[PDB]
């Protein structure tokens, strides 16, 4: 998802909606992790953003 | 096969008990496996005893009457002598060791007589003759009738006894700060009531920093200031400190405009002149149970009222007796005579508890708390109850008088006084005096087991040293001389009464266990 | 057909003897190891998630603990050490904990030889008492010495405690603004005056320390975005009553029979809030706060006459506000005065991290601040508070104390050393216990090295031959990995924490050692 050249990321929700972007921050929120740490990367890009 | 007979079908689904096979067998069984139980609970060589309810809750324990509250039991005559010592507690404190050992002794030693063959009802005939001597013979054996009501030295000696047998590391401060408590409380609403004393529990700094106030505490927030004057004028009010509401639905009206601004205009004056009036009248704390108006603090604040919160009813109770004066359900009359009267009280920080203080000078007399402090809250319920007990002991002792020497010294000689009247009983209920009369030895065996030295030859040294009428002289604390030692110098006392009533409730509950014969039980 | 009665519950579990002890013992040394690794200037934190998922790392073993419930009982009383610690003087509740669990450790081999443990116990009261009278005895003032700074003390005793947490390399920031912060909670001394603010976001470098107060909470209405946002040198006027149109205020059925007289009472219920809102601004003052919601209308008339006005302030950062400022809250607009009215050097409400915040700050006379604390992780706003807690309440320790004591376990060696000499003296089963107490006692630099990964042996063997003549404060030193004089290094730590760790640590072992057997209930 990095850089000009870069590719984006979709998302699918729990209630079945779609989501198409490249803003890190919403892909890492719109994930659902389970193990702790990625948690604490998403909650990192959430900061950063 | 696979079918035998069944001459009555009366029950249900039921149990029952008869043939005196419960009486012989089962139901002494059951009264060893209580003495069992807390057979190492009874010693100043006795160590402590953890236990959790159904409820998951742990209870840190010497005292046998609390561990007996928490274990749920089912065998009938187990119940008899639990409630038995349980009401044995509520009477004297210390001694629910001492009966349920009591207990487990003579119901063993007259078991064995009833195997032997002697009848059961003459078993209770020569139980309660025996128990009736022992009442007659004890008085003779108290000696050091300590007198001195208010004094600290000699109350901190004599409580030492009960304080160093439910908790052996601690007894000079324990000792000290408990006589300090007895001597602070003096007969204001007749003769040292035991409720007169409380207790509070703050967690860190180890016990040996533990302290007493000579009033009383509160683990509460404030509201307003935070000042003490060393003349505190205190009000108390157990109404809401708030504009009366009426308990009939009371809904304002109003008519015309002018109604909206006057009515609140008028709410808010009032409430002032209200709290003014208090303040007119010196008062500059005040207490309260009942809610609290946001005006009402308000302007307590502009008038440097301090406030007190959230009580519970006994709270303000013990707090109007601490100020002797009287609380008022009217908001309005913060009355002179009746009005509150206090050397300082403050808020302060330990523990990271919000406190509050009533800290007291009172000649007439006042309720004093003693402040308990250390890590392990569980300790603090053990070290409070041992407190609490001894409390209970110098209330015993206040009742009448007459320390009698402890250390199983008074109970050889009562095993010998007992022994000799029984070989002049002759009749078939020699043996069951003679019985009774051994099983006093229970007691400084169980020390002896707690000590963990050879309980015979102990025993034995005992009764040599007592064949010369040295009835202060019992048994003695220490692996390197597992022999003797002189109680009175030691001045290892207890009271007379405590024995008595333990002797004559244990004396209760085995006439009792042994009279029924048989059992009959309805499915839980 | 009948049956034997039984004596408690079934499935009653009971476990009596010395199997039972030796179970507890290893119990507490089982919850020792959650926490052996953690203390340490390179010691350890850990990571622990509820049930619940909500994911929680602390380095402050009480918090550990408390994560930790436990189940098994007598381990429970070395968790109620940790939170009586915490209360009492913070980190080595870790400390607190090994401490407690080696004195076990070692007194358990004696427990497999047959031995009342009153002995036990009466032998680690005798020792306790003396090593208490001992750590008295060497303790250190300073207010008798000359070049002490009646700060210095304090900064370096936050040097010290700081440095096993999570923010250990901004030790030289955060213990300069810890310091200057609680030199101004006096007197009261107490800790719900400084609040603790975890703004996301940001570097933690960046973290505020503001003589003043400031919200991380408002809330929308109409126009607070309109009203002016700098005030150089307000007025703070504090109202706990609600401003709003009979809202929540008293309920009443009202009767009108002329409909003018049913305007007028519209009127004059807009009338009371005019009233109210008048009062408020011929007042003089233009910073208004309310525990309870603002009206709209309220707002907007604060915003046409510029005054700046917030709605819903918790009600614990209103406290603190009125006791910066000196104001007095209110709750009758109409008895208002100049007297009650909070002032401020300059007030503001800034952007951090996409977050609304309010800012006035600069009162000479405030007697209480709060930390604005950026972070890019939440789980450092639990964790950096945590810490922050910690150096608090110890400095407040410290201050209301002055008495230090060296770190680095070197406190812990001199008493192994002055307990081990005096065990001589003492003949009989004696000696061997207060062996057993200095042998657990030493354990601290111990476990400082192991998580340093050293040969303690060798360290321990410097240790003890360099301590036993040539000087008190010789302790373990992490970056030198050998002995120093770790007072001249500057590692301070209030003697109060030793004490207090020491006595609960005695008692813990007074309670474990003197229980038999257990008994559990369905």
């Amino acid at each position: 998802s990095l850089g000009p050249n870069g590719l984006d990321k979709m998302m699918v929700d729990k209630d079945g909606d779609v989501t198409v972007t490249n803003d890190g921050a919403t892909i890492l929120s719109m994930m659902d992790v389970d193990h702790q740490i990625a948690k604490l990367m998403v909650e990192l890009s959430k900061s950063q953003d | 096969p696979k079918a035998p007979g069944f001459a009555q079908m009366l029950k249900e689904g039921a149990k029952h008990f008869s043939g005196l096979e419960e009486a012989v067998y089962r139901n002494i069984q059951a009264c060893k496996e209580l003495a069992q139980t807390t057979r190492t609970a009874y010693g100043p060589n006795g160590m402590n005893k953890m236990v959790i309810n159904h409820l998951e809750k742990l209870f840190v324990t010497n005292d046998a009457a609390t561990i007996l509250r928490e274990l749920e039991v089912q065998h009938p005559a187990a119940k008899m002598i639990v409630m038995a010592s349980h009401m044995q507690e509520q009477e004297v404190g210390d001694g629910t060791n001492f009966v349920l050992v009591f207990a487990g002794a003579l119901l063993e030693l007259a078991e064995e007589l009833l195997r032997i063959g002697l009848s059961v009802s003459e078993v209770i005939e020569g139980y309660e003759i025996a128990c009736r001597k022992a009442h007659e013979i004890l008085p003779n054996l108290v000696c050091c009738s300590a007198k001195n009501l208010r004094d600290i030295d000699e109350v901190s000696s004599l409580l030492r006894t009960s304080i160093m047998s439910k908790q052996y590391g601690n007894e000079v401060f324990l000792a000290k700060l408990i006589a300090q408590a007895c001597v602070s409380i003096f007969p204001d609403s007749g003769h040292f009531n035991v409720d007169n004393i409380r207790v509070c529990k703050i967690l860190g700094s180890g016990i040996s920093s533990s302290s007493v106030l000579h009033g009383m505490v509160f683990k509460k927030e404030t509201e307003g200031d935070v000042t003490s004057v060393k003349d505190a004028k205190i009000a108390v009010y157990s109404c809401p400190f708030d504009g009366m509401i009426t308990e009939t639905k009371g809904t304002v009206l109003i008519k015309t405009a002018e109604e909206l601004m006057n009515f609140s205009k008028g709410e808010e004056n009032l409430m002032d002149a209200q709290v003014k009036a208090i303040a007119d009248t010196g008062a500059n704390v005040v207490v309260t149970g009942g809610k609290v108006a946001d005006m009402a603090l308000h302007y307590a604040n502009k008038y440097n009222i301090m406030l007190v919160r959230l009580n519970s009813k006994w709270d303000l109770r013990r707090l109007c007796k601490t100020v002797g004066a009287t609380a008022l359900p009217r908001l309005t009359p913060p009355v002179l005579e009746e009005m509150g009267h206090c050397d300082s009280v403050y808020l302060s920080e330990v523990g990271d508890t919000q406190v509050v203080v009533f800290k007291h000078e009172k000649e007439d007399g006042a309720i004093s708390t003693i402040v308990l402090r250390g890590s392990t809250d569980n300790l603090m319920d053990d070290i409070e109850r041992a407190v609490d007990d001894g409390v209970n002991t110098f209330k015993v002792l206040t009742r009448d008088k007459r320390l009698v020497p402890g250390g199983g010294a008074t109970e050889i000689e009562l095993a010998k006084q007992i022994t000799s009247y029984g070989e002049t009983c002759p009749g078939l209920e020699q043996y069951a005096i003679k019985k009774f009369a051994e099983a006093f030895e229970a007691i400084p065996r169980a020390l002896a087991e707690n000590s963990g030295v050879k309980a015979n030859e102990v025993i034995s040294k005992l009764y040599a040293v007592h064949q010369e009428g040295n009835k202060n002289v019992g048994l003695d604390i220490e692996a390197e001389v597992p022999a003797v030692k002189d109680m009175l110098e030691a001045g290892i006392l207890d009271t007379y009464l405590g024995k008595y009533w333990a002797i004559k409730l244990a004396t209760n509950a085995a006439v009792t266990v042994l009279r029924v014969d048989q059992i009959i039980m309805a499915k839980p | 057909m009948p049956t034997p009665v039984i004596l408690l519950k079934e499935g009653t579990d009971s476990s009596q003897g010395i199997p039972q002890l030796v179970s507890n013992i290893s119990a507490c040394q089982v919850i020792a190891e959650a926490v052996r690794t953690t203390l340490g200037p390179r010691g350890m934190d850990k990571l622990i998630v509820d049930g619940r998922g909500k994911a929680t790392i602390s380095n402050d073993g009480a918090t550990i603990l408390k994560l930790l419930d436990v189940v098994h009982p007598a381990a429970k009383t070395l968790v109620d050490i940790a939170k009586s610690q915490d209360a009492e003087v913070g980190d080595g509740t870790t400390s607190v904990t090994l401490l407690a669990a080696e004195f076990l450790k070692q007194v358990k081999p004696y427990v497999e030889e047959g031995l009342h443990p009153q002995i036990i116990i009466r032998a680690f009261r005798t020792a306790t008492q003396l090593a208490v009278n001992k750590i008295k005895e060497i303790a250190v003032t300073v207010k008798k010495a000359d070049k002490v700074e009646q700060r210095k003390l304090l900064e370096k005793c936050a040097m010290t405690a700081l440095s096993s947490k999570l923010i250990s390399q901004q030790k030289a920031f955060f213990a300069k603004m810890v310091v200057d912060a609680v030199m101004m909670l006096d007197d009261l001394l107490q800790l719900k005056m400084i609040g603790i603010k975890k703004v996301q976001g940001g570097a933690l470098e960046d973290s505020q320390l503001v003589a003043g107060v400031a919200f991380k909470k408002t809330f929308s209405y109409a126009g607070f975005e309109m009203q002016p946002k700098k005030y150089h040198n307000p007025k703070i006027a504090l109202l706990n009553v609600e401003l709003e149109l009979k809202a929540e205020k008293d309920n009443a059925e009202i009767r009108v029979h002329t409909v003018e007289d049913y305007q007028a009472i519209v009127d004059a219920e807009w009338n009371i809030l005019y009233d109210k809102l008048e009062k408020i601004h011929h007042s003089g003052a233009k910073v208004v706060l309310s525990k309870l919601p603002i009206g709209d209308v309220a707002t907007q008339y604060f915003a046409d006459r510029d005054m700046f006005c917030a709605g819903r302030v918790p009600e614990e950062d209103l406290k603190r506000t009125m006791m910066a400022c000196g104001g007095s809250i209110q709750t009758s607009v109409n008895a208002l005065s100049a007297d009650v009215l909070g002032r401020c050097q300059v007030f503001e409400e800034t952007q951090i991290g996409g977050e609304r915040y309010n800012f006035f700050t600069g009162c000479p006379k405030a007697k209480t601040c709060t930390f604005i604390l950026r972070g890019g992780a939440e789980q450092f706003m639990e964790e950096t508070e945590r810490s922050l807690h910690d150096a608090i309440m110890i400095v407040r320790r410290a201050i209301k104390n002055d008495s230090v004591v060296a770190g680095g376990g070197a406190i812990e060696m001199e008493l192994s050393k002055y307990l081990r000499d005096y065990s001589r003296t003492i003949p009989g089963k004696q000696q061997l216990l207060i062996g057993a107490y200095a042998k657990a006692l030493e354990i601290i630099p111990r476990q400082l090295c192991d998580n340093a990964g050293f040969d303690a042996t060798n360290i321990l063997n410097k240790l003890r031959a360099r301590h036993a003549q040539g000087g008190t404060w010789y302790g373990v030193d992490i970056n030198n990995e050998d002995i120093a004089d770790n007072f001249e290094a500057f590692v301070w730590e209030p003697a109060m924490v030793r004490i207090n760790a020491l006595t609960a640590a005695s008692e813990a072992a007074c309670l474990i050692v003197s229980v038999d057997e257990t008994i559990k209930n369905p």
